[PDB]
DNA sequence: CCCGCTGCCGATTCCGCTGGAACATT
DNA sequence: AATGTTCCAGCGGAATCGGCAGCGGG
């Protein structure tokens, strides 16, 4: 297949009727990236690897000498764009061509003029930069001189599409992330430039904003912003301005459409809530309003940044009224009246349960510091309610075995603080916690890590209170290995045999140290 | 105070007398006039520009902005001005030979000129074909006034006649000559010749309408007609007063000033006086400066309410303009 | 479509009779078919040089095409002009030329003509173009390709047809076989000689409509009715130069930037301020404050009310007129208004008067619409649409005051002596024909440069006066004008 | 009335659902043969010449839809179709293809007519619909 | 939760006009 | 210095077109 198409492709350049032969060399290029992708054989798969990737026939050349012409620009297109795909595909195994990928980006940028051509060499080159995170290549890639070219992009030329500029400044973020070793003396001037721009399309009172250069510029600030922190504590200039622009990008303004502004916003607090902390607690009546009008919104992508958004949030006010629990104390009670009418509230919302009842759990810890007995009074009042309903209720009758692992995530998060564990909900927290290793396969996957770190969170919880409790988690285990051990092997459910706990184990026995 | 700030008033006799352009009416090649064309209406604009200097040191001086013409290699392989020619696009080529080359060739004007190319009787110079940037009026030359008798009897025999001049009027060696009307004009203080510009052939333009009075879809009802027919005694500008029995001008818009520089200065001056505030609002005399008095608008309503119920469903409405200030607040 | 160009297949006869010139010296008609070709490359290369054009040979010997018909030559399957297609053509000028064409193809044989409008309808089929008119132009004298054959005759004729639903209209020009139209071809069922304006008529021009702003005109609260701003007459100008480098004739790719704070280091468009220093002091702000300071309405016209068209006196003027004409799309009903607008307006010879504002961010200006009627006779004169005429209205300043301190009459008998003059010389004034000679020179020093000939034209400036044919038209009243009372005095 | 809203392009479950129901309706009128069939024929043809000329998508979308039941109106807009066909990529060039098999049958040509149209190099782009439509 | 179309709406490219700033001349 | 020309920069119309949402089926 390949290199018979490969070898006409680059006779294709040569021949005259340009225009003509170019439709003929987009159909070989479309064919022979359809073969490639197909193919699942590390023997042929690996020919083709070579031959794409060839000196004297193979895509690159043909990219690189195709480029003083016009004619060729869908063409350039469709190799960028497949070789987006082919590097998904492929991993690593990539590494060798992967700095001769990289030069035909950069080539492909400043020579083409057509943004549909531009775009996908960036997102290419934003492709490779992530595939090799970590590895030698990246002293290769000129990171230093990359940046420099780039970040003169935003001076020495006026007006690109904005297609470009959104990746422009996605790129420019992801040298921070990456290599940042290279980038030390670079960064300051990279946050004036965001900080410039995001300005202007945030701040405009004359003109219409760009909505995807926002996206694009609050993409590369969330990269720029590892690696280059930018704290309260040694920066109370720079990250409040950056905190109100988030805020600004994910508040409900006039009801948008093309959700790519409050994702990208909210995804950056979801990164970086801890990053800027004093501004957080200045706002948390409305940010807890957007964020939780956020969680609802239906939309995929939305609901599932806004939710980790809200998580972050949430986490974050926790560690810092907890440090200082005494004049924060209304802050306490409104997220407790918060969460208690979300509790009390008759919803279907499984996911607004679950966020009420973890942050419930969270907000524990400091509530001991006020009174240091609510925290008994907790743990009594989850136990009890959280024995009432995956205990007795319903034994097969519903389906609200979705907000077991929030419940045991807040047992875990209650039973830290308090000391003199009440040693008669000892029998009832073991239920719970082996029942919910016998409920492992109901959940589905991606549901699967967030039970695997109650379970974790809670063995760490009682095992750190003394040998006594620690007995607790021999029983639970041996509990759980009796029950998955007991199970046959050869509108509807399904019946677990014994495998799928495995991968259950092989999270709390081996993968916990990248996760606790 | 009213009319003063909705006037120049403010402003006479400060403003001399701009410019006298010395040239000859040339009717043929024997009969000469020593002229003298005034510029006159005239669009203005500010004469001072906005000077880029860099933040947080306020000079002028310290940044100085390049211009590069590299190349299109595989890197930006700068190139000197020196190195470089202009050309022209001709078909799908472009055409070498810049500036020296042409600036031998081109078209020459043979000086300044004001020569007549004859007369055009009716209205074969119809006012929207006038193509200016200005408005002449020619006058006479002193010293003897020969020159302005002459053209006394020139402008009497235009104007007791329908007549016009068609002229080829140039300013100088290098401006690239043009031809123009010249209106005779009805002055009693002074009598003039305004000259404007006028077309050339590749520059009007054929543009196909399809016409509104033989249409079926959009022919208007007569109530419709009488609509609008109240509408627009209701909301006249012009009126016969003072038992004179001739029409007067109310709401002149060619006496209020340009509203852009005037709002340009205040908000330059509240700018110096404090650095701190923002932007001022318009001044609300501003705004009674550009509206039409309270008592047409008030005559108007009531056919306009008749129009808004009466004509067809005024319905098509699905665009905005949203700026990021109102955006993200 | 306003992005459909406009496409053009040149057919011209190469059989026997147009490589002698009946018994003549003065042109061959096969050397005045390529005249007129030559001359529509040069005028369409900057009137409409987004046209497609094509050249295509028929009656020779050898053959070229995507179908491969005998005694078919493409030489140019259609594109846009250029300068390389032009010589190309050039090279069959004259009797050099027709020998020239002997070799290359060589002329004589027998052609179907319907293998040829089957060729004429590929190469139209052939191109990614959207095409607003498909014309081919027949270059032959011939009246009967078909003497011996009545199935070639009837073939042709269903091809004939058969391209004509297509919405290829084929029109033929006759090279006159005696040189002039007394050979009355009978094919006027395959048509749908006018060719002195082929040869030169349009030295320069261009095309286009566009509406130039789509606003929306209210009646003073909500009384919209969406129109379209045109732009009737516009002043072209010589296209920009391209800034070309020496070595190679390549397009050099500019880029500005400012830099260097007394370091060295790119400036980005946010780290800078926009000052003026009046007197001693200097007034900074930033960017968006220089543009947010001349903003006074959203884009549109407002009715500021009505005058009749006598008391806006038109010497006012300015900036070059446009005009008003409604657009039905962006609101629906509004064409309903406009004409019941123009129609009372025109009985009642009132124009509207309105504060035009053409984009975002610009101060409103004052206009007025003044109506125009549409007129048009049975010869379908249409020289002017029916709508609104936007004459710009001076503010107090855009006026300037003059001396004035000037008044002296003439006796009532010069002004006699004038009139004799200016009615000798009264003339009607155009329909068109002033055209620039700045422009027309440019066009022409441009095509010699491009086409490197001989040297080149000199435009014959219409703008010129004819002063011999004045001085003679005049005869001896001129000198009696300049000593009737104002001799020199020495 | 019934053949009018195939010019109401804007959904296809309009325009083209009306060419479906024409193209049956005209191939029973000719089948159980009655003189309303050439009145019908002649009235579709008035449409599809009236979207010929000015939406060459909706043309062939229609035309292709009609010749599904009733190739025999293809014969008077085959000229159109192979001018049309190579201007089209994508789904319309297969439907094009669709509509020249209609009729394959009967042309007097239609190998000048292909290769002209650039036949070969069309069956070599990569579409399974498309090829398949080619060899048929 | 997926999967799939399919409206449709946003952005690009291409023009073109206007405005503002810089030029060169008497 | 007054102005006209050239040049650069910015806005909008129009056509295209791709993918972004949301909406039904699986």
């Amino acid at each position: 297949g390949v290199r018979c198409s490969l070898l006409r492709l680059q006779e294709t350049l040569s021949a005259a009727d340009r225009c003509g032969a170019a439709l003929a060399g987009h159909q070989l290029i479309r064919g022979l990236g359809q073969e490639c992708v197909l193919s699942s054989s590390p023997a042929v798969l690996a020919l083709q690897t070579s031959l794409v990737f060839s000196r004297d026939f193979g895509l690159l050349v043909f990219v690189r000498k195709s480029l003083n012409s016009i004619e060729f620009r869908e063409c350039r297109e469709e190799i960028l764009k497949f070789l987006c795909i082919f590097l998904e595909k492929m991993g690593q195994k990539i590494a060798p061509y992967s700095v001769e990928i990289k030069n035909t980006c950069t080539s492909v940028y400043t020579k083409d003029r057509a943004a549909k051509c531009k775009i996908p060499a960036l997102d290419l080159l934003i492709k490779l930069l992530q595939t090799f995170r970590s590895s030698r290549l990246m002293d290769e890639f000129k990171i230093g001189e990359l940046f420099s070219k780039f970040y003169g992009e935003l001076a020495l030329k006026k007006k690109i599409p904005d297609t470009v500029l959104e990746k422009v400044y996605e790129l420019l973020g992801l040298l921070g992330e990456v290599h940042p070793s290279e980038m030390i003396n670079n960064a300051e001037n990279l946050f004036r430039a965001f900080l410039g721009e995001l300005k202007t399309q945030m701040t405009s009172a004359v003109r219409e904003p760009k909505l995807p250069v926002l996206a694009g510029c609050l993409k590369g600030l969330s990269s720029l912003l590892c690696n280059f922190t930018k704290s309260m504590e040694e920066d109370p200039q720079t990250s409040r301005e950056i905190f109100n622009f988030v805020l600004k990008a994910i508040r409900p303004q006039i009801d948008l459409k093309r959700y790519a502004v409050p994702s990208a916003g909210l995804r950056l607090f979801a990164l970086h809530a801890s990053q800027f902390s004093t501004c957080l607690l200045d706002n948390y009546v409305s940010l807890f309003e957007v964020l939780l009008k956020w969680c609802a919104h239906t939309n995929v992508e939305l609901k599932k940044a806004a939710l980790s958004a809200l998580e972050s949030f949430l986490k974050q006010v926790s560690n810092m009224v907890a440090k200082n629990a005494e004049m924060h104390k209304n802050k306490l009670q409104y997220f407790m009246e918060q969460f208690y009418g979300i509790i009390r509230n008759v919803d279907s919302n499984n996911k607004e349960l679950s966020i009420a009842i973890r942050g419930y759990g969270l907000f524990a810890g400091p509530c001991k510091v006020i009174n240091a007995k609510d925290v008994d009074f907790m743990y009594v009042e989850l136990i009890q309610r959280c024995k009432q309903m995956f205990l007795t209720q319903t034994d097969t009758g519903d389906d609200r075995v979705y907000q077991m692992p929030s419940f045991l995530q807040s047992v875990a998060s209650v039973l830290l603080y308090l000391d003199t564990v009440p040693e008669v909900y000892t029998p009832v927290l073991e239920h719970l916690v082996v029942m919910q290793i016998d409920s492992f396969p109901q959940y589905s996957p991606k549901m699967q890590l967030v039970c695997c770190r109650a379970i974790v969170k809670v063995f760490l919880a009682l095992a750190a209170k003394g040998p006594v409790l620690r007995n607790c988690i021999s029983t639970v285990v041996h509990q759980g290995l009796i029950r998955i051990c007991s199970k046959p092997v050869v509108g509807k459910w399904k019946v677990p045999t014994y495998k799928d706990y495995v991968d259950l184990f092989r999270h709390l026995l081996s993968s916990d140290q990248m996760m606790d | 105070f009213s009319e003063s700030l909705r006037k120049l008033c403010v402003f006479k006799k400060i403003e001399r007398h701009s410019i006298h352009w010395p040239c000859r009416l040339t009717i043929g090649s024997n009969l000469s006039i020593r002229i003298a064309a005034y510029k006159s209406i005239l669009q203005e604009r500010v004469k001072k520009t906005w000077t880029v200097v860099d933040a947080k040191t306020l000079k002028k001086e310290d940044i100085q902005k390049e211009t590069v013409y590299c190349l299109n290699d595989d890197d930006e392989t700068e190139v000197l001005k020196e190195d470089i020619i202009q050309g022209f696009r001709y078909g799908s080529d472009i055409v070498p030979f810049s500036k020296v080359d042409e600036e031998q060739m081109k078209y020459k004007s043979e000086g300044k000129c004001f020569s007549v190319l004859g007369f055009c009787k009716s209205s074969q110079v119809q006012r929207r074909f006038f193509m200016g940037n200005q408005v002449l009026k020619v006058f006479a030359a002193r010293d003897d006034e020969a020159a302005a008798v002459a053209l006394s009897s020139l402008i009497h025999a235009l104007d007791d006649l329908d007549m016009v001049a068609i002229v080829r009027y140039a300013y100088d060696k290098r401006a690239n000559p043009q031809v123009g009307v010249a209106f005779p004009h009805i002055k009693h203080n002074y009598e003039c010749l305004v000259y404007v510009q006028l077309p050339f052939m590749e520059d009007l333009r054929q543009y196909m309408f399809s016409s509104l009075k033989n249409s079926k879809k959009y022919a208007p009802t007569e109530a419709q007609l009488n609509a609008v027919d109240a509408l627009i005694d209701s909301m006249s500008l012009a009126k016969k007063d003072e038992k004179t029995d001739t029409l007067e001008d109310l709401f002149p818009t060619t006496k209020i000033p340009n509203p852009r520089f005037q709002r340009l200065f205040q908000c330059l001056l509240h700018r110096a006086l404090h650095p701190r505030e923002p932007l001022p609002p318009i001044q609300q005399h501003i705004w009674n400066m550009l509206n039409p008095p309270a008592e047409v608008t008030t005559k108007s309503q009531i056919p306009l309410s008749k129009i808004k119920t009466l004509f067809p469903l005024i319905e098509a409405k699905k665009k905005d303009q949203v700026t990021a200030q109102e955006i993200f607040q | 479509k306003y992005s459909g160009r406009d496409s053009l297949i040149f057919l011209v006869d190469a059989s026997k009779a147009m490589f002698e010139s009946q018994s003549e010296d003065e042109l061959t008609p096969f050397d005045m078919s390529i005249q007129c070709i030559q001359s529509v490359y040069i005028s369409k290369i900057i009137s409409s040089d987004r046209d497609l054009l094509a050249v295509v040979f028929y009656g020779t010997e050898k053959d070229k095409n995507s179908v491969n018909f005998k005694n078919i030559y493409v030489l140019q399957e259609l594109d846009n002009p250029g300068a390389k297609r032009i010589l190309e053509l050039d090279q069959f000028k004259g009797q050099q030329g027709q020998k020239r064409f002997q070799d290359m193809m060589g002329h004589g044989s027998d052609y179907s003509l319907s293998e040829v409008l089957w060729v004429c309808a590929n190469l139209f089929s052939d191109v990614q173009f959207k095409m607003s008119h498909k014309r081919i132009m027949l270059f032959t004298n011939e009246d009967n390709p078909h003497g011996n054959d009545s199935a070639k005759a009837s073939r042709a004729r269903t091809k004939a047809g058969d391209l004509r639903d297509t919405g290829i209209f084929l029109d033929l020009m006759h090279l006159k076989k005696p040189g002039g139209f007394d050979i009355s071809l009978f094919y006027r069922d395959i048509i749908s000689s006018k060719l002195e304006d082929l040869l030169r008529k349009v030295r320069a021009k261009e095309t286009r409509k566009r509406a130039l702003s789509r606003l929306k005109l209210k009646l003073n609260k909500d009384i919209v009715i969406s129109v379209g701003i045109y732009n009737l007459v516009q002043k072209a100008l010589k296209p920009p130069p391209i800034k070309l480098y020496r070595e190679t004739n390549e397009p050099v790719k500019t880029k500005t930037r400012t830099f260097n704070t007394s370091t060295g280091g790119l400036l980005l468009p946010s780290d800078t301020k926009r000052s003026q220093i009046y007197g001693s002091r200097q007034i900074i702000l930033e960017k968006e404050e220089t543009e947010e300071l001349k903003r006074f309405d959203d884009p549109g016209l407002m009715l500021m009310g009505f005058k009749p068209l006598v008391l806006l006196k038109k010497h006012h003027y300015l900036r070059p007129s446009l005009f008003v004409y409604p657009e039905e799309s962006l609101v629906i009903g509004s064409s309903t208004l406009f004409s019941a607008l123009l129609i009372k307006c025109l009985e009642k010879e009132v124009a509207a008067l309105c504060r035009y504002t053409p984009r975002r961010n610009i101060p409103p200006y004052f206009v007025a619409l003044v109506p125009q009627e549409e007129e048009l006779d049975d010869q379908k004169i249409q020289v002017t649409p029916p709508g609104f005429q936007l004459v710009f209205l001076p503010f107090a300043d855009d006026k300037r005051k003059m001396p004035f301190t000037e008044k002296i009459m003439a006796t009532p008998e010069q002004v006699g002596k004038m009139k004799a003059i200016v009615e000798k010389l009264r003339f009607t004034y155009r329909s068109d024909s002033f055209e620039n000679p700045v422009l027309q020179q440019h066009f022409r020093n441009l095509e010699a440069l491009a086409l490197d000939l001989m040297e080149p034209e000199q435009a014959v400036d219409l703008t010129l006066p004819k002063v011999e044919a004045m001085n003679k038209r005049l005869g001896s009243l001129v000198d009696e004008f300049k000593e009737l009372v104002y001799p020199p005095d020495y | 009335a019934l053949v009018n809203n195939m010019s109401f392009v804007r959904y296809k479950e309009v325009y083209a659902a009306a060419a479906e129901v024409l193209g049956l309706i005209l191939r029973y009128v000719m089948e159980r043969k009655n003189i309303l069939e050439e009145s019908l024929c002649e009235l579709v043809a008035k449409q599809l010449k009236q979207h010929q000329n000015t939406m060459e998508d909706k043309f062939i979308v229609c035309l292709n839809k009609v010749t599904k039941s009733f190739p025999p109106l293809a014969d008077r807009f085959m000229n159109a179709v192979f001018f049309l066909l190579p201007k089209f990529h994508g789904v319309l060039k297969t439907l094009c293809l669709e509509v020249v098999l209609c009729r394959v049958e009967g042309m007097t040509e239609l190998y000048f007519q292909l290769k002209s149209k650039d036949f070969v190099q069309v069956m070599r782009h990569r579409d399974d619909e498309r090829q398949k439509v080619c060899l048929d």
